[PDB]
């Protein structure tokens, strides 16, 4: 907005811009401490072992 | 005008859950919000804000 005093109310002031993720849904921990990981999985007939 | 009616007024909303997303400290309940859903019959189709 631009209220009528003229001021300004841009997203600071309604909006607290962070950065943060897509999904707070997953939260992994290796040895009880917070980690990430991917679940890599193997492609049918691919050699695992290869 | 009636085209634009049966739309709006038999749509399919979206309203997330209470938890889920990142929640506050020791909250409780998570539970799924159902905000508008289609009408299924000419009774309710009968019914339009036209």
């Amino acid at each position: 907005k631009v209220n009528q005093d003229g001021s300004r109310v841009l997203l600071r002031d309604v909006a607290k811009i962070e950065l943060g993720g897509e999904n707070y849904d997953i939260i992994a921990e290796f040895n009880g401490q917070p980690a990430s990981g991917l679940g890599i999985k193997l492609a049918t007939g691919a050699n695992a072992l290869d | 005008d009636v085209i634009t009616a049966i739309k709006a007024q038999n749509a399919q909303v979206a309203a997330g859950q209470l938890g889920g997303t990142p929640p506050v400290k020791g909250q409780q309940l998570n539970a799924s919000i159902i905000a508008q859903t289609r009408l299924t019959s000419t009774e309710e189709f009968g019914k339009i804000l036209l």
